[PDB]
């Protein structure tokens, strides 16, 4: 029942250290499309807008 | 003590390594110094006894 970031404290545990050794300046987030790009539905084809 | 998967050493006092994780066996063992203590001599006067 919290739309935004919740109030509280949670410490983030490390997951992995990748020796990528590359140069990073920009990043982008990948999403999943449940609907169809060929035929877009009027509504509800995606996930609750 | 429980070490997180990335944790290897332990320093609660920040100047002495109390605990560590053994490299071969993943058990965690804590290091206590070999101990010490002052030694006092209680003597009467050597003019009386040694
Ligand atoms: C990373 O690339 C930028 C150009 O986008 C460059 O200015 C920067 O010096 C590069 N950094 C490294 C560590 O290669
Ligand atoms: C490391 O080797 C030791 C002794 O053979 C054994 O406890 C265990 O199989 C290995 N543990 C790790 C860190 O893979």
């Amino acid at each position: 029942l919290v739309r935004d970031l919740p109030q509280g404290f949670s410490a983030l545990e490390p997951l992995v250290d990748l020796p990528i050794g590359i140069n990073i300046t920009r990043f982008q987030t990948l999403l999943a499309l449940h609907r169809s790009y060929l035929t877009p539905g009027d509504s509800s084809s995606g996930w609750t807008a | 003590k429980k070490f997180l998967p990335f944790q290897q050493f332990g320093r609660d006092i920040a100047d002495t390594t109390d605990a560590v994780r053994d490299p071969q066996t993943l058990e965690i063992l804590d290091i206590t110094p070999c101990s010490f203590g002052g030694v006092s001599v209680i003597t009467p006067g050597t003019n009386t006894s040694n």
